[PDB]
């Protein structure tokens, strides 16, 4: 079990700002 | 005769595209900018009555349409602007006038005059 | 018709009626565009009655010249711009109407007379989008623009 | 043969597999499960010094505040970000 | 049937020919990045 | 158009994105179009890639 799955979340909301990051990098 | 020439072909050359003008939201930057300028135009070849213009006055707001500097203008103002930019280079810029029909044309000088009469003018007016 | 067609010259003021809104159940069945005066001038009648009459005859104008499209192309194809126009119009075309004392007996409605304050008042108002959020209907066989308000409340329950 | 692409980007048509996790694949991804990616790049044209500088925003976004999962989405962008300086 | 009638049509399908024409050169616009971005969107759809 | 006629708004003007099927996936076989050529075309995480290749098609 992962801390962003605690209270919530879903991967998709994991890998969706994983993404951001890379394009803001 | 020096700036007629260009309203003619700009406004012919947005009748052609006129017809989607409330339908092309999607197309190029290049017929985008012929209806930008071409509704321009247009409202500024509307008058009110028993108040016609010297050809000072005609040359001078046809000028500020074809330089673009009623561009980013909301159309539905451009009556409005008029009246009262008429008003102002009348009252307070006679000299300005007497130069355009002084020297037949406007000049780069008047050119000069004008850009910065109309671009703050413009900024104050649709505030 | 060279009868109608001389008449014209002859008068200072026009109001001309139309089968095509009469039939839609306009009443009065006056043509917005095509009724004149020669006192609908902003030195006679002041410019804020002048102004809100050449604007719902715009309204009207740009409207009509857009119905025949989208009846065809469809409402979805016109900006949010446009689609704003033509809601404001429809209620303008309706806010025209109006129940006749004389024509209580055709209509089933109460006649009212408008005064000319509230009658300017009321088309700037709609023009202004201050009754955007209102249905169509509230706007039509109605006399003044409170009882448009009040015919929105009375549609809703 | 590998076939390793983003959903924008094909690059081919030994590989290395971060566990997805934001890391390192020498012949970058973001993250997902042929790999699948949401942003897979070079390597090339990441930068870098912007990375460490969204590193340190996000690492002063942190001590709010607060409410769980705000908080958890500011620590994945964290480990992305820590994941970014490492890989370059 | 009447003058009126076919002057008012005439009006409506030339406004129609024009924005149609515009719309299926906007759209080819759109196809032609489409079709491109397809491409990628293919192999990567595969898992 | 889905819902008129039988919910998502502003699909399709702008080209789809992977963060639109995102949207999607995080709010809950697919059925679309799939591309031939210009006149023909026939009706956790792998979860979004499949909206996601159902939007691009």
């Amino acid at each position: 079990v992962a801390y962003w799955r605690q209270a919530g979340l879903s991967y998709i909301r994991y890998s969706q700002i994983c993404a951001k990051a890379v394009r803001d990098a | 005769k020096q700036v007629a020439g260009t309203m003619k072909l700009e406004l012919a050359q947005y009748r052609e595209v006129a017809a989607f003008a409330q339908f092309g939201s999607d197309l190029d930057a290049a017929t985008q900018q012929l209806l930008s300028r071409g509704v321009r135009l247009t409202e500024l070849l509307k008058q009110g009555q028993y108040s016609p213009m010297a050809i000072e006055e005609q040359v001078a707001v046809i000028y500020a349409g074809v330089r673009g500097y009623l561009d980013k203008l909301e159309p539905s103002k451009i009556t409005k602007f008029e009246n009262a930019f008429l008003s102002h280079v009348i009252s307070q810029h006679q000299a300005l006038l007497g130069k355009i029909r002084t020297d037949g044309k406007i000049s780069e000088e008047s050119d000069a005059k004008l850009k910065e009469i109309v671009t703050n003018f413009l900024a104050g007016f649709e505030a | 018709d060279p009868a109608p067609a001389t008449t014209f010259a002859h008068l200072d003021a026009t109001t001309v009626l139309s089968r095509a809104i009469a039939e839609l159940g306009i009443y009065p069945a006056v043509d917005p565009l095509d009724s004149t005066s020669r006192i609908m001038d902003p030195n006679i009648v002041g410019s804020e009655h002048y102004d809100v009459a050449r604007g719902v005859q715009k309204i009207l104008q740009d409207y009509k010249s857009l119905q025949d499209i989208i009846a065809i192309l469809g409402m979805d194809e016109l900006s949010e711009e446009d689609k704003l126009t033509v809601s404001r119009a429809r209620k303008i075309q309706r806010f025209l109407s109006q129940p006749f004392q004389v024509a209580e007996v055709f209509t089933g409605h109460l006649g009212k007379l408008v005064p000319l304050k509230e009658t300017i008042k009321g088309f700037q108002q709609i023009l202004a989008g201050e009754y955007d959020h209102l249905p169509e209907q509230a706007f039509y066989m109605v006399g003044p623009i409170e009882e448009a308000v009040a015919k929105a409340d009375k549609l809703a329950e | 043969s590998f076939t390793f692409a983003s959903p924008t980007q094909v690059f081919f048509n030994q590989v290395d597999v971060p566990t997805l996790r934001p890391g390192l694949v020498v012949v970058f991804v973001s993250s997902g499960s042929q790999l699948l990616a949401e942003e897979a790049v070079t390597l090339d044209m990441l930068d870098l010094g912007a990375a460490k500088a969204n590193l340190e925003k996000a690492q002063s976004e942190l001590l709010g505040a607060a409410d769980e999962a705000t908080r958890a989405e500011i620590q994945i962008r964290i480990e992305a970000n820590e994941a970014l300086v490492k890989a370059l | 049937a009447t003058l009126k009638d076919i002057t008012r049509r005439l009006k409506s399908i030339k406004n129609i020919q024009k924005i149609t024409k515009s719309m299926k050169m906007v759209a080819a616009a759109k196809y032609a990045r489409a079709e491109r971005e397809l491409k990628p969107a293919r192999v990567y759809g595969v898992g | 158009k889905i819902r008129s006629i039988l919910t998502f708004k502003e699909v399709g003007r702008r080209p789809p994105t992977f963060g639109d099927a995102s949207v999607i996936a995080l709010e809950l076989s697919i059925i679309f179009n799939r591309f031939r050529s210009v006149i023909s075309y026939k009706t956790e995480y792998s979860l979004a890639n499949i909206i996601y290749y159902s939007l691009k098609e």
